[PDB]
């Protein structure tokens, strides 16, 4: 019971027009929380049909779900999709009814129930995190002297692979290390899109506390956010078909609100 | 009866011109207008 709907993003065609769609995809935050809001439980879908309230985030429902934002070709053009897989029903409609200039097309919700067993060949394509946190942390390298401000940072920071090593290769021990434990198997794995992504969470803070109540003289902060980002497809061999239901309702990544995480398999 | 007398005086030499209080018409208040003030630059903030 997995619900895998697909979005239709109506980027620009004249950078000399305003390009909402765009601008919405440069940054991830604002792509997660866009999609974050088609989940009203009971009292936003009723009380207001039109979406014109201030925004509540305890008013939505706090359902996980993964999603991908990529291209693809079908027959005669190329379209920017966010393949996105949730276990409640999306509700669309609620989410775009007053920002339909983002959207070209109405979009589709599709169920998905795969009962899949083990030792029959699959294909996949999953956009991961490329994250490992050093259990020797280098110092803050304070840049007037570059040498050390504090001692230990233990911080998520990423994966490097040796000097002359190839970078799909070690993409692919790396999956295959964690591979038994979710319960699959990699021969010809792949490496296409290997970078950053990037992000910006305003984290309010306080100043200043007002004359008669509470810190109200507040402001807006802004902490940004940089991930590295990988993109593999190949095949996978099934073994424990227990484990690989909750892998594919889950997610393989450590950033799974951050696009990293969906996996989509097909049958041979 | 009595008997009255009319004579006369110069204004200014005799008697000194005073001066209006602060009055005026009643005009509605045309309000106004400022960005740059910081309580409304901070007002800004904690509506955003």
């Amino acid at each position: 019971m997995i619900y895998l709907s697909r979005l239709l993003i109506d980027t620009g065609g004249n950078p000399d027009r305003p390009r909402p769609g765009r601008k919405w995809l440069d940054n991830i935050y604002n792509v997660h929380r866009r999609l974050s809001m088609a989940f009203p439980s009971g009292l936003r879908r009723e009380q207001d049909p039109h979406f014109l309230k201030p925004f509540s985030p305890n008013d939505f429902q706090k359902t996980p779900f993964l999603f991908r934002v990529d291209n693809n070709i079908d027959g005669n053009d190329k379209r920017a999709i966010i393949i996105v897989q949730s276990v409640l029903e999306p509700d669309w409609d609620y989410c775009f009814q007053n920002a339909l200039d983002f959207l070209a097309a109405p979009p589709e919700t599709k169920e998905y129930n795969p009962e899949f067993k083990a030792g029959q060949l699959l294909r996949f394509r999953l956009r991961v995190n490329a994250s490992v946190r050093r259990h020797i942390p280098e110092m803050v390298q304070q840049d007037g002297q570059t040498i050390e401000t504090g001692k230990i940072l233990h911080k998520r920071v990423s994966l490097t692979w040796d000097a002359s090593s190839t970078p799909d290769q070690a993409l692919a021990d790396w999956l295959a290390a964690k591979s038994p434990k979710l319960g699959f198997t990699l021969q010809r794995c792949e490496l296409l899109q290997l970078g950053w992504v990037y992000g910006s969470k305003p984290e309010p803070k306080n100043v200043k506390v007002k004359e008669q109540g509470q810190g109200y003289w507040r402001e807006h902060k802004y902490n940004p956010l940089r991930f590295r980002a990988a993109l593999l497809e190949g095949v996978l061999e099934v073994d424990d078909p227990k484990l690989f239901l909750k892998t594919l309702s889950s997610g393989i990544g450590k950033a799974k609100s951050f696009g990293f995480g969906l996996l989509s398999v097909l049958p041979i | 009866p009595r008997f009255v007398i009319r004579r006369e005086l110069v204004v200014g030499e005799d008697v000194q011109v005073s001066r209006e209080t602060g009055t005026s018409v009643w005009r509605p208040k045309g309000t106004r207008a400022d960005y740059n003030n910081s309580e409304y630059k901070k007002v800004r903030a904690e509506r955003l």
